[PDB]
RNA sequence: UCCGCAUGAUUUAUAUGUAUAAAAAUAGAGGUAGGCUACUCUCCUGUAUCGUAGAAGAUGGGCGAUGGUUGAUGAAACGGAAGUGUUUUAUUGACUUGUCCAUGAAAUUCCAAUCUUGUGCGGAAUCGAAUCCAUUGCAUACGACUUUA
RNA sequence: GCGAAACCACAGCCUGGGGAACGGGCCAGGCAAAAUCAGCGGGGCUUGUGGCAGUCAAGCGGCGACAUUGCUUUCCUAUCAUACCGAAGCAGAAUUCGGUAAGCGUUGGACCCACUAAUAGGGACUACUGAUGAAG
RNA sequence: CUGCCGAAGUUUCCCUCAGGAUAGCAGAAACUCAGAUCAGUUUUAUGAGUAUGUAAAAUGAGAGUUUCUAGUGGGCCAUUUUUGGUAAGCAGAACUGGCGAUGCGGGAUGAACCGAACGUGAGGUUAAGGUGCCGGAAUGUACGCUCAUCAGAAGAAAAGGUGUUAGUUCAUCUAGACAGCAGGACGGUGGCCAUGGAAGUCGGAAUCCGCUAAGGAGUGUGUAACAACUCACCUGCCGAAUGAACUAGCCCUGAAAAUGGAUGGCGCUUAAGCGUACUACCCAUACCUCACCGUCUGGGUU
RNA sequence: GUCAGCAUCAGUUUUCGGGGGCGGAAAAAGAAUAAGGGAAGGUGGCUUUCCGGGAGUGUUUAUAGCCCUUGUUGUAAUACGUCCACUGGGGACUGAGGACUGCGGCUUCGUGCCAAGGAUGCUGACAUAAUGGU
């Protein structure tokens, strides 16, 4: 009765709160800027839930929510805001920043390496050899048991006798090379951690100081 | 062509009721008749007056205010369906509020197959504030930088010697 | 509504000519000539910039907009970067033979299946098959029009269709591997 | 035609037609 | 394209009373409706439709609904008449109604000068 | 308007039905019509459409002895003169002397390439068909049931429409000369106040 | 069969000026000069363009241009889709408004050229076939058909 | 060469429609060129899906839709075969179901018994066939 | 031969039968009152429970009779009621008109549909229905809908359509809407019975928790089991409208065969289809003016 | 006799045109010209952007203007409706009746004249034709 994309349906029951979810965050955002001291501005990166996981263990809480809400909430202007000279606070506040109550020692020094993402460049030149595939870069003393990798590849890789071979040499990463989208779903079959989570800790609002550094 | 009539109505002055209330609405009709004809139905259908115990006091033609001025009018109307029950709003833009009527009349016999006989119109308001116009088409009217090529411009002497321009 | 509109900006691309709904869009890398009649739709030209305009347009003929656009953006890129298809073949007992002519216009495919009939196929012009020797028994189609590659590519894979067979373990045949571009 | 039937109602559905829908409008009222 | 329907295009109405006459367009109502005015004084401000009208390829700056004082301030002030008359369509068009008012004797003097004209026949050898 | 003892009509870009109603009228107002360039008729709906009205048309033959049966002519002039025929009453003798008076030819035989041809802007196809429909050329129809002579009419327009651009381009030399000389003479604008 | 006068006329879905050949698109086409062209200009239907002034088109003169223009020609070129013709022509004889003059029309005193036969003209040159009868048999109810004569 | 009679309102092309009986006359079409010779006698139904009871319940104004539970010669295509096609645990072969498809076949002997690729289901004077023939 | 008047089908009963009656109608002859003397009509008042009747204002007409005497005493069609009813039609009465005796215009054509009730003509104007051509009359004006591989000019019918256009009621949206992308899409935990192997995804109940901006004891594919991918859930970039349920108009489908065929034909597709409004035009035996024929009636006429 | 043309008339009619009243919110508009109000689909500018331009940007007639109310020109015109026992043309059909009255108006004071109780006047052509028949 009229050509419209058919929408797909689920049965999950897990349909976020929307605007009430927004208020929450609001309403954390709050709670957070009246947490009781170490100021921090830093939420997450590339890195998955388990370095999160990992950083909110470290603290008795990091949190941010949609990037630029929590600052919308707390109002750019220094007369919405509670704090002291938030106007420029919140030009520097954006993306992943939240406060935390637990420090500037940790996050500087503890970095994990992680997976790599989209974007960034290869750490080196990988290059996989042809024949059987090495899952971990011919580690193994990376089985040649991944009968259904090969169907879920696409590139050039034919299954032969229940094996999956590399027609050809297949370079998987090149070091100064944008890592595509295609090249990072490839490098996560394999163990390369090119990347490490960072933090910022460029000023502290505190209470009583309420000098928040651009450093 | 329509014409819009005020037209102010009461029953008969009677002991039961020595001053009657004026009862007054505006409707468009053809002719002086027609308009007479609409009151009574219309006051019988709503009020439950009936049309041997009511007499016309007044029925004056009211011509356009600024028939040069281009404005928006919305319409409310009780279409009179299948099932005999349906509402609608319609928006236009022209001069006159009877253009706008006759334009609905026409689009409703048209677009639903409609007759002068099951339209019964609510409301006619004149809408001054761009923000409050609903309709698509008419918004897209409102821009300021309006352009368009002269769409459909199809142009006895039968047999013409030359083929024709049919362009600019 | 009266008017939907469609943007494109052009590259170095040198002609963009468009007589008469007739595009010879001519770059560094050749000429292709395509038309546009079937279409009812205004063009223009603004300098660096190509208007695709359509005044007091149903949805019907609106659809058709976007549709240009995308051809006249691919005939661009096809004068700029080329096509390139890769095409694998695959064969489990009897390897299947292929025999260039041509400039590698027209291919010959022997032993396909055990089948001793000889499938020849034209390929469409501006068209270039060539056997590739980095990776073993694949081919490469070579072309600056994305719909003659694209149909050549098709026409191929459907000359040598198992039949009678099943999908399921004779999967013999030719198919398209990869889809790109020259640089 | 151009059809696989003729639109041309012959007199007879003419005439019967007319008369069944008095009958259904017959059967509303009852 | 070289004709828009555009407030400020002055176009040369063909049906009606008012035919031959020459108006500018100073508002848009609809689809297919138009306001136009002339500083002419026998032409009314009013609302014309499109299949009434021709557009013409003069283009000039006015804002949108005018009054008629300020529209005829404005064509006078940027020329309208006297460039519309400088095309040769519009002297096509006069030379078409001098040639209506025509009478027999005039024809006759047509008749006269135009044989002059034709019998000069002079080309290089 | 004014009639002339024949009047050749170009029949490209018109529609089928729209031109042969006016050529109908014609006929019966007792004027010879000449039809020519035929295989460029157009008709509304698309191709596929007008090919189904046609093979219908085919398949109307007497089951005895179909030499008797309705003879479907396949030629796009013979096409044009069932539209006009139907359009009259050839069943008397003043529907039957209308047909006479009618011509109907594919391509411009030299017989009449040699002499204007006009249109009819009742039935031309820019001003009756909304732009984006769907139509068909006769001259294309009659080539795909069964008219055999496609190719050669349009092998033989090419080569007239060569003889005819040169004739133009003479006809223009000689005309752009006596436009010289005719605003060269002084009496021009001694009669410029008449309009001439 | 025409020369040829006719001679009587027969005549016109004649005909009243039997006036006019680009091509293509209509969200476009065309024209100008200069070196693929930047740029200028044209369109908005033929109410146009060409011819058109006279005892149904008379008889003269002057002025002015080498023209227009026709009847008849003695020739060249081109046109095959149905070539129904186009053009080059030189020629002759006209006609000769481009412009200005003189003669004549009237009591027709309020409206009502082309077309061919025709029939013959007194002068030219022209000298075929088919069937029946007969035959054939490749054909055949009879016609017809295939042969011969 | 001799030479009837029956019969005769008038006539004789076809498709559809004309309340019926739709016809040879009417209407709308297809069309339509003298005179004849010899054969042949021609003349808006309907379908592929049962009945009782309860439960929902889109909803409307108590019903309530699907679902659930209880028991008992020519023509048509709606294609058998041949052509192609899509699906199926379709390995090959063989086969099943479905789609386009009426070009082309659908047999021989007393429900049977074989052949076969298969032996699928159905509707129903003029014309016809040859032969002369006058004429622009 | 022409002219004039002109019904009836059902009544009034009666019958053994067909019938008559009897009316009615059409008439034919005689005689009242210039009247409230009537009416296939309305109105007012009046009682009883808009209609009812009686009585009286409107309205048109000259209104009564007693007497004798021809022809008819069917049926069909449709409306309104109307009880029994069923797949479904069907049956039953009462009433109404029309038709029989009726031609004419229109609907292609037609016993009933739409107009119109007929002497011979002229002119003018219309009804119904029409104005592309056949065909007399606008290839008119204006605003919309519709594209159909067989569009269009009450029976299947209820339903279906990623066809189109309008509306109705709800949703988010520069705290970045929808989509598109990059990334996260977790850790107790391979929760518990169930088993060769079941790790959320062969299978049975919950299906809980820490971080939250989010990770469902899990949406599917899949693996022997794994693993992995996608969603459902969030975030980064991206800049503005977008999504859901309904109703309507048009179109498509909603089975129907067996020589070739019909909106009447040709054809038509910003109609020559659908709907509306507006003008102009076309013509009947109809209406109007005049002439003529006839009948009837009225006045005058030594 | 036959048939044509015009004129002035009468009857019926059809079609354009002009002028003048009168009516409505005493049309509504509008123009011109004084107040006040409001703003935009925001102009000058306006600042910021970007390729003299583009784009915005937020504003209140400035280097465009618009809308609303009132006054005024005004008591404007126009439009429509309606009426004129006001008026100018074009066209078609008809010409029944056959002294005399009458009804009128002009007259012209006797008389008459007249478009007033139904067409006459002027002219031409044709006669073996033209009409009218079969």
């Amino acid at each position: 009765p009229k050509s419209r994309r058919s929408k797909v349906l689920t049965l999950a029951q897990t349909e976020k709160k929307g605007h009430e979810g927004k208020a929450a965050l609001f309403s954390g955002v709050q709670q957070s800027l009246d947490s009781f001291d170490y100021m921090w501005i830093f939420d997450v990166t590339n890195m998955r839930n388990t370095y999160l996981k990992r950083i909110r263990d470290d603290w008795k809480r990091i949190f941010m929510g949609k990037t630029k809400v929590m600052a919308k909430a707390l109002g750019h202007t220094p007369e919405e805001e509670h704090a002291e000279n938030v106007s420029k606070l919140t030009k520097l506040l954006h993306g992943a920043v939240g406060l935390l109550f637990t420090v500037i020692g940790y996050f500087e020094s503890f970095v994990q390496n992680d997976f790599a993402r989209a974007g960034a460049v290869a750490p080196f030149t990988h290059v996989i050899p042809a024949g059987p595939v090495y899952s971990r870069a011919g580690q193994i003393p990376l089985t040649h048991t991944l009968e259904p990798q090969v169907r879920q590849l696409g590139m050039p890789t034919v299954l032969k006798n229940g094996v999956v071979t590399l027609l050809a040499d297949f370079p998987l990463c090149t070091e100064g090379q944008q890592l595509d989208s295609r090249q990072t779903r490839l490098l996560k079959l394999f163990g390369i951690t090119a990347a490490e989570f960072k933090v910022g800790l460029l000023g502290y609002y505190s209470k009583k100081g309420a000098s928040v550094e651009f450093l | 062509a329509l014409k819009e009539y005020q037209v102010v109505g009461r029953k008969v002055p009677t002991e039961h009721e020595p001053v009657p209330k004026l009862f007054r609405m505006r409707l468009f009709a053809p002719n002086e008749s027609v308009a007479k004809s609409r009151y009574w139905y219309f006051l019988k259908m709503i009020n439950k007056v009936k049309k041997a115990t009511g007499e016309i006091v007044a029925i004056n033609e009211i011509s356009e205010p600024k028939p040069l001025k281009a404005k928006v009018f919305g319409i409310w109307i009780r279409y009179d369906s299948r099932s005999g029950t349906h509402n609608m709003y319609k928006e236009f833009r022209d001069t006159t509020r009877v253009g706008a009527v006759e334009a609905m009349y026409a689009d409703m016999a048209a677009r639903h197959r409609a007759r002068f006989r099951s339209i019964r119109i609510l409301k006619v308001v004149e809408v001054e504030k761009k923000e409050d116009v609903r309709r698509n088409y008419v918004k897209q009217l409102l821009n300021p930088h309006l352009k368009f090529p002269l769409p459909h411009r199809r142009t006895k002497k039968v047999f013409a010697p030359h083929r024709p321009s049919t362009f600019y | 509504d009266i008017y939907k509109d469609e943007t494109l900006t052009i590259p170095k691309g040198v002609t963009v000519d468009i007589k008469a709904r007739n595009v010879t869009v001519t770059g560094p890398r050749g000429t292709l000539k395509q038309n546009l009649r079937h279409v009812d739709i205004e063009m223009k030209k603004q300098g660096n910039t190509i208007k695709f305009i359509v005044w007091h347009g149903s949805r019907k003929h609106n659809a058709c907009i976007r549709s240009v656009y995308s051809i006249i953006n691919n005939m661009i890129i096809g004068v700029t970067q080329g096509f390139r298809y890769k095409m694998r073949l695959v064969y489990a007992h009897f390897p299947i033979n292929i025999n260039l002519t041509e400039n590698g216009t027209v291919v010959e495919i022997r032993n396909f299946l055990g089948e001793r009939i000889t499938r020849v196929i034209k390929c469409l012009p501006g068209v270039t098959v060539s056997i590739s020797s980095a990776v073993k028994d694949e081919i490469i189609l070579e072309g600056n029009s994305l719909e003659n590659v694209s149909q050549s590519a098709a026409n191929i894979k459907q000359i040598c269709n198992v039949r009678n067979k099943d999908i399921r373990k004779f999967l013999d045949g030719i198919y398209v591997s990869e889809r790109g571009n020259i640089e | 035609s151009l059809k696989k039937k003729s639109k041309r109602r012959t007199t007879r559905l003419r005439s019967r037609i007319e008369k069944k829908a008095a009958e259904s409008k017959r059967k509303q009222k009852r | 394209f070289k004709r828009y329907v555009e407030v400020g295009r002055v176009v040369l109405v063909t049906k009606g009373e008012y035919t031959g006459k020459l108006a500018v367009i100073v508002d848009i109502v609809d689809h297919k409706r138009a306001l136009i005015d002339s500083p002419c004084s026998e032409f009314p401000r009013q609302v014309i439709r499109y299949g009434s009208v021709v557009l013409t390829h003069i283009v000039m700056k006015l804002p949108r609904g005018a009054r008629s004082g300020i529209v005829a301030k404005k064509w006078k002030a940027q020329d309208v008449c006297n460039k519309w008359a400088s095309s040769a369509w519009a002297k096509k068009l006069e030379a078409k109604k001098v040639r209506s008012q025509l009478n027999d004797f005039d024809r006759f003097a047509v008749m006269r000068l135009k044989k002059q004209r034709r019998e000069q026949v002079n080309v290089a050898v | 308007s004014e009639f002339q003892k024949v009047v050749v009509i170009d029949a490209k870009g018109h529609l089928l039905g729209r031109l042969a109603s006016v050529v109908a009228k014609q006929l019966l107002g007792g004027q010879k019509v000449v039809v020519v360039r035929c295989e460029e008729l157009n008709i509304s709906g698309h191709f596929f459409r007008n090919k189904l009205k046609y093979l219908a048309y085919l398949r109307k033959a007497c089951r005895y002895n179909p030499s008797r049966g309705a003879f479907h002519f396949r030629a796009p002039s013979r096409i044009f003169q069932k539209a006009v025929r139907g359009m009259l009453p050839h069943k008397t003798a003043r529907g039957q002397a209308a047909l006479e008076h009618l011509q109907a030819v594919e391509g411009i035989p030299p017989p009449f390439d040699k002499q204007k041809r006009v249109v009819v802007p009742a039935a031309l196809r820019v001003l009756r068909l909304k732009p984006g429909r769907k139509y068909c050329t006769v001259g294309r129809l009659s080539s795909e049931v069964g008219w055999k002579y496609n190719d050669i009419v349009a092998k033989l327009e090419e080569r007239r429409k060569v003889k005819s651009a040169a004739f133009y381009q003479a006809k223009l030399a000689k005309q752009k000369k006596i436009a010289s000389a005719k605003e060269a003479s002084p009496v021009n604008q001694k009669l410029s106040q008449f309009g001439y």
